[PDB]
RNA sequence: GGUUCGUGGUAGGAGAGCGUUCUAAGGGCGGUGAAGUCAGACCGGAAGGACUGGUGGAGCGCUUAGAAGUGAGAAUGCCG
RNA sequence: GAAAGUUAUAAAUGAAGCGGUCUGGAAAGGCCCGCCAAAGACGGUAACAGCCCGGUAGUUGAAAUGGCUUUCCCUCCAGAGUGGAUCCUGAGUACGACGGAACACGUGAAAUUCCGUCGGAAUCCGGGAGGACCAUCUCCCAAGGCUAAAUACUCCCUAGUGACCGAUAGUGAACCAGUACCGUGAGGGAAAGGUGAAAAGCACCCCGGAAGGGGAGUGAAACAGUUCCUGAAACCGUGUGCCUACAAGUAGUUAGAGCCCGUUAAUGGGUGAUAGCGUGCCUUUUGUAGAAUGAACCGGCGAGUUACGAUUUGUUGCAAGGUUAAGCGGAAAAAGCGGAGCCGUAGCGAAAGCGAGUCUGAAUAGGGCGCAUAAGUAACAGGUCGUAGACCCGAAACCAGGUGAUC
């Protein structure tokens, strides 16, 4: 028997066109450029899902360095003292303390100073 | 079997492989053929024995022999088959042909000497081998050529 | 249509009891003054078709 | 082994069936194979399309090979053209095949024993009608509680049986040498008279 | 159900599946609205599958098998 | 030339529910009750009907013409034996040389048959053939003619069938199709289906020259109004929530304020100032963002298939055995019958032949191939191969029959 290709192609192409909503110009209207746009966006998402962790760690390091230079300490010396004192708090929590609990951050910095000497 | 629960024997039927239907199946663009040769073309290929110009094997060795028009080939019967005819029975070609042990007598019946027999039989046959000769006569039977 | 036997090789090959193919040596026509007696004495026997050639010429003598 | 009824709906004694026919252990894979074989050999296979050599027209090359700026073409009935010929498509062809004889005997043997296993088989001593009357046949089918699709097997008893039962939607009558694997499988119950049972035992 | 070792990949080998049209049996829904079509923020590891609402105005799924004119983004591809 | 019968070409008769009720524009549908059936095929009827209509099963019917089958009529008819003295039994033929062809058979060791050209028999005590030819034997009588059935095909007519198509499909043509159109001509050759159950196809009023509209009316529906069921995408517009005139951008992704909303309710939706990272898809390549190729965009169509053989794997039946083919039978069935044939059970040798062995050889030597150390076969399914166009499109060219000197 004959199998004419109805109802199956449009359903498959419309999903790809719908996935490209918000793209400039005809990238959200035409199947052929929408397909390439969707593929490229998936690849970009896959790569940036790795780059995001590095970006946030760099932000935390910069913030901790800024907060620790006010205690007459580098980021390098402070991290060495914290490792040498036995404290195991990651950069995320240290940046949080630096931003909105500066007294506790100063306490931790004092402990790190004690450990160094 | 209810005709709505037909389950054929497992492993007896497989799914045909369709080539050239997308790259997800591994048989997509070039369809299992490679890139741009004589073997990648429709109807393309060489003969069964072609070697690309080198002399084929069959043409560097000589022909041998002839065929005899009067060639005679006999229907072969060993000895162990004869063990399942009761002793005292006259073994004759028609008995063999209707017993089913001989499908067709090509040019006659010849008795060979594989196995052992131990019962007295008298055998009617077109040809005998010497070993089969003393094998039959050592059990007290006799052999005569038709 | 049923497939045809290569008649040029049905005159050269013989099928043995294990399914292999038996052939003849091929330097035995007309220059016997140029090959020694050991060579001639060994070339007059029969040989076997090798595996590489059998892979190639199976179909041609299928019903031979 | 079985209870023998009558056309009136009552009992008339007992009937024994040959154990080598109605009492073997069914072989389901063989039955499936034979059902597929019998259903595949019922189809006509009268279907065809036209190649690029059978569509009317063609021959002339539509335009030059070079210089015109269009794609190279060779006919107006090529496969990719709008009215062109089909590439492979269907051809008239037969589908029938048969399994070895012993397998085909074992299949009917098994599918006929399975009916006895499921208590779907009814044996009655005789089935006859003075004249064709579908009302009386419906009454008889009401007397013997069936209320479903059934296959009635008969012998040389009454020709009025076949005529007075071809209007009922799920009823089929066969004369005891036409018994089939695919006919038996197609129906639910199986009413067979004594003479038909004797014939079936004789044949196989 | 557990322990150990693994899981980049072109040509290519092997395996398991989704979806389309038709047939057979069982079992269903549909003028209290079928297929199609439009829109959604739902579900599955993928191909994909439901649910709800609008338009439409008469046919269509499900389960187990079987058969194929079986899945298109490209051919200076053919037609609109 | 008649009589009878049958059949083909018009037709007749033909059972049973206006059943109640619900939705609905309309009931054939749902629910609850009845009946017919040798009739539950098919189609129509305001949605899906055995019981509404045409019909169906069954039973009937032919004035007229044709076909067929018998019978009568009509016509026409010698066949056995024994002797076979003597006569007859296909002449420029049968053959042969030379040159060709047909035979599976390419001149070959070339029998058999036919054509052209030359030569040219015997005739029953005779002649031909049995793959050069001779002898023996076996079979048969050329150089005259006729002959049904079994076989091949379908422009047609009747009755049906389909795991055949469904308007880019199926015939080139579902429609005034070999038409319109193109060409001097031979010749090439399209596009184009659907209002509604029923035209009930919009009386009348208003703007306008008209077309076209807004009401009114018919209709279940007019967003069914004469390309009229459904009505996707490209493409063209109107209105608006968020952003945008100091900015260098494969147009996105990750972080993210502000503003606007409220869902298949869940760590939701829309837009996004600013910051980081980021040179399309395909093909072909050692290597392409490539200044190498293809694609304006959207839609439909468009490429490993089938038949018959070979081989290998999986499954099923039987097993030293396995299995039928054509055909008969039948419903385009299923059994049954059909053992002819095929593969296997023994191999070695060029062959005579020998045989669990055999060949080479002077050999009981050695060595090659085999047995010991035995599972095959039928059917189906997957992979690959062969003959077929064989995976799809693409040449320049070749041959055969015709049409052209209106340039
Ligand atoms: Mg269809
Ligand atoms: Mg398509
Ligand atoms: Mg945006
Ligand atoms: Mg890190
Ligand atoms: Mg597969
Ligand atoms: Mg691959
Ligand atoms: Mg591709
Ligand atoms: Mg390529
Ligand atoms: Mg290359
Ligand atoms: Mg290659
Ligand atoms: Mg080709
Ligand atoms: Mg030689
Ligand atoms: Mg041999
Ligand atoms: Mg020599
Ligand atoms: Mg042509
Ligand atoms: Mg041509
Ligand atoms: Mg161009
Ligand atoms: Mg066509
Ligand atoms: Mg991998
Ligand atoms: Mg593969
Ligand atoms: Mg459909
Ligand atoms: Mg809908
Ligand atoms: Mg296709
Ligand atoms: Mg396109
Ligand atoms: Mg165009
Ligand atoms: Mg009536
Ligand atoms: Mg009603
Ligand atoms: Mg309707
Ligand atoms: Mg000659
Ligand atoms: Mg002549
Ligand atoms: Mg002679
Ligand atoms: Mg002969
Ligand atoms: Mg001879
Ligand atoms: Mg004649
Ligand atoms: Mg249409
Ligand atoms: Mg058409
Ligand atoms: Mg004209
Ligand atoms: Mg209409
Ligand atoms: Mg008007
Ligand atoms: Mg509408
Ligand atoms: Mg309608
Ligand atoms: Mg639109
Ligand atoms: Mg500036
Ligand atoms: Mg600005
Ligand atoms: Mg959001
Ligand atoms: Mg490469
Ligand atoms: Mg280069
Ligand atoms: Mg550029
Ligand atoms: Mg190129
Ligand atoms: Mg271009
Ligand atoms: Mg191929
Ligand atoms: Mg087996
Ligand atoms: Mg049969
Ligand atoms: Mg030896
Ligand atoms: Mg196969
Ligand atoms: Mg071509
Ligand atoms: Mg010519
Ligand atoms: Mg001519
Ligand atoms: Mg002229
Ligand atoms: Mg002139």
């Amino acid at each position: 028997p004959r199998v004419k290709g109805g109802t199956v192609t449009r359903k498959r192409r419309k999903k790809i066109v719908k996935l490209a909503k918000g793209y400039y110009g005809s990238k959200h209207l035409l199947f052929k450029v929408a397909n390439q746009a969707v593929m490229k966006s998936y690849q970009y998402a896959y790569r940036d899902r790795r780059q995001k962790k590095r970006d946030f760690r760099r932000l935390w390091i910069a913030r901790i360095n800024a907060a620790a230079r006010m205690q007459d300490l580098s980021y390098s010396k402070l991290m060495h003292g914290l490792k040498l004192a036995g404290i195991d708090i990651n950069r995320k929590m240290l940046a949080d303390l630096a931003v909105n609990d500066i007294a506790s951050f100063n306490t931790l910095a004092d402990s790190a100073k004690k450990a160094l000497a | 079997m209810k005709l709505h629960e037909l389950k054929p024997s497992e492993g007896s039927r497989k799914e045909r492989n369709r080539v050239g239907r997308g790259t997800g199946s591994g048989n997509g663009k070039t369809s299992g053929r490679g890139h741009k040769g004589q073997k990648a073309r429709s109807g393309g290929g060489v003969r069964l024995g072609f070697e690309g110009g080198q002399l084929p094997l069959f043409r560097r060795i000589p022909k041998r022999g002839f065929t005899n028009i009067n060639r005679k080939e006999f229907a072969i019967v060993n000895l162990d088959v004869l063990n399942r005819f009761e002793d005292g029975t006259e073994v004759t070609p028609e008995l063999l042909i209707e017993t089913g042990i001989i499908r067709n007598e090509k040019s006659g019946i010849k008795i060979l000497s594989d196995g052992n027999i131990e019962k007295k039989l008298t055998v009617k046959a077109n040809k005998f081998s010497a070993a089969a000769k003393e094998a039959i006569e050592a059990a007290g039977g006799k052999t005569e050529v038709i | 249509p049923k497939m045809k036997t290569h008649r040029g090789s049905a005159k050269r090959f013989k099928r043995t009891g294990s399914g292999k193919l038996k052939r003849r040596h091929g330097f035995t026509s007309h220059m016997f003054a140029n090959k020694s007696q050991k060579q001639k004495r060994k070339l007059r026997k029969s040989a076997m078709v090798s595996a590489g050639d059998f892979k190639r010429i199976r179909q041609m003598v299928a019903k031979m | 082994k079985l209870s023998l009824l009558k056309q009136d709906g009552t009992n008339a004694g007992e009937i024994t069936l040959n154990d080598t026919v109605f009492g073997i252990e069914p072989n389901e894979k063989v039955v499936v194979d034979v059902i597929l074989s019998q259903r595949a050999s019922l189809r006509q296979g009268t279907h065809k399309v036209k190649n690029r050599s059978e569509v009317r027209g063609g021959g002339r090359k539509p335009w030059r090979q070079k210089g015109t700026g269009r794609a190279r073409q060779g006919s107006i009935r090529s496969p990719q053209w709008r009215g062109g010929g089909v590439v492979f498509g269907p051809t008239p062809r037969s589908y029938a095949y048969k399994l070895p004889k012993k397998v085909r005997r074992l299949a009917i043997k098994s599918i006929l024993s399975s009916k006895v296993n499921e208590e779907k088989l009814v044996v009655l001593e005789g089935l006859t009608f003075d004249a064709p009357k579908t009302k009386e046949f419906a009454a008889f089918l009401k007397n013997i509680s069936v209320d479903t699709k059934a296959l009635i097997v008969v012998a040389g008893e009454s020709e009025n049986v076949e005529l007075s039962a071809r209007n009922l939607q799920g009823i089929t009558v066969i004369p005891a040498e036409s018994i089939s694997v695919l006919e038996v499988a197609k129906h639910d119950k199986l009413i067979i008279t004594k003479a038909a049972v004797e014939k079936v035992e004789e044949v196989l």
